[PDB]
């Protein structure tokens, strides 16, 4: 693509400088301009992909949401057609995403931190499609069996306080409160990993200690909300 | 619509 | 243009839609469009396509700022080549809007509330330039001649309190400045300003005056960092 | 920078 001539190195520093900028479309580019260097991802290199993209699909879900609502109160063509011309932009940024993660982050991804990453991000991006979808049930199930399967491998390879391991945890219990329907799921899920985390916190030092309980205290949040 | 707190840059 | 096929007054709706999405840049292609269509502007459509582009310039603005401090830091390529792909991107958002007020919106603006609008508007566009500019000379007599020859009508066509008018000599006071690197001729047109306002507000209903002194306070909270 | 106060949008 158009990064194909730029160093990965250059690809790196650049997306660094355009997230000091609040330029998170830049940020994307730069970042899918490395990962189609072809080389796996460091951690920094993971989480400056995933800030990127979420910046990106963050914009285009909250201008979704308030197109939706005033279409919904409208019920002239207009509204539903720059709903539906914001939806596309969503869902190409979604099939960007989830084309990087299936080519090929996730089958090179060997360590529990990449590949737990990677499955909770293909998890994230089809819940994204899932929201704006009315093939929704297929949808649904992508979105689960990719969090599944990051759970699965969390649960054996990760201690309950790894901050990766709470997040995919935090976002799965959100997909099953309001994609899945199955809002008492969404709950056992919350206080669970809260509670296992709480039992794993002697183990951690000051600053692996103050990672974990910031996610940890959205898992409360959202108990807070459901209960 | 009430957004849940999910992992990252709260974005949208 | 991409907007060729779309109606005028769904181009307006749409762009109200989008400023309602935070959609700035969506919305400035929809004005753009409305503008390519031919007609005049109304006074609420001439703000939608202001409002548009200011906030269109205005990302790119904070990020140049964000990227000239590093880069003059940093005194790699990286850097500069970023800083300057930004400025780039910039100065074709200027050079669509001046576009624009010479194709054919100044022209055929004959009221002093349209004319002096847009000829604020074309100084605030060559004052971006020349905020990055490094043919300096040239855009800021550009600027300067815009700002001028609205500011002749504005002081011969509208009272004092016109928010117009009001608008236009705060922004050619922040000209004066740090643009012209006058600053004595900056805080005198500040003041001259503020005080033949102050002293026509009598006139005033109770909604005019209040969008009347929203400006004011502008002049004089500049007034304050220049004193 | 320390920007000023120009009318509109505090968009930067
Ligand atoms: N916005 C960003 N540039 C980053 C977020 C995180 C991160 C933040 C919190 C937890 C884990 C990772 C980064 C990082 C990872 N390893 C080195 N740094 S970089
Ligand atoms: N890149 C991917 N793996 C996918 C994108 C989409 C999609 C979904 C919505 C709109 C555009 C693309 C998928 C899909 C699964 N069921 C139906 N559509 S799978
Ligand atoms: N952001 C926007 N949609 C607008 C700003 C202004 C405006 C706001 C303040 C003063 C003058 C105009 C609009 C307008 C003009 N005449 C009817 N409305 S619309
Ligand atoms: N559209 C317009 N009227 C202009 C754009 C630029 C420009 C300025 C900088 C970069 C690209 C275009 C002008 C100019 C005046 N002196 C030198 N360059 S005039
Ligand atoms: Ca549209
Ligand atoms: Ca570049
Ligand atoms: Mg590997
Ligand atoms: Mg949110
Ligand atoms: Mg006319
Ligand atoms: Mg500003």
């Amino acid at each position: 693509g158009a990064m194909g001539s730029m160093e990965r190195a250059s690809l790196i520093q650049k997306a660094k400088l355009a997230e000091q900028a609040e330029r998170y479309e830049d940020m994307a580019a730069f970042m899918k301009g490395a990962v189609e260097k072809g080389e796996e991802l460091s951690c920094e290199e993971r989480n400056l992909l995933s800030v990127a993209y979420k910046n990106v699909v963050g914009g285009q879900r909250a201008a979704w949401r308030v197109l939706s609502s005033i279409e919904q109160k409208s019920n002239g063509p207009e509204v539903r057609e720059y709903r539906e011309k914001v939806e596309t932009e969503l869902q190409g940024v979604c099939d960007t995403v989830l084309g990087l993660l299936d080519s090929h982050l996730i089958k090179e991804a060997g360590d529990a931190e990449s590949r737990v990453f990677y499955l909770k991000m293909k998890g994230d991006y089809y819940r994204y499609l899932a929201e704006v979808a009315t093939d929704k049930k297929r949808i649904i199930d992508s979105a689960r069996s990719a969090y599944q399967e990051a759970m699965d491998i969390s649960k054996k390879e990760m201690p309950p306080t790894n901050p990766i391991r709470l997040g995919l945890a935090l976002n799965f219990s959100v997909f099953h409160y309001e994609i899945a329907n199955s809002p008492e799921e969404a709950i056992s899920l919350a206080k669970t990993t809260f509670d296992e985390a709480m039992a794993d916190l002697h183990t951690l030092s000051e600053d692996s200690y103050k990672d974990s309980t910031l996610i940890m205290q959205l898992l409360r949040d959202n108990l807070t909300l459901w209960t | 619509k009430l957004m849940f707190k999910t992992e990252g840059p709260d974005s949208d």
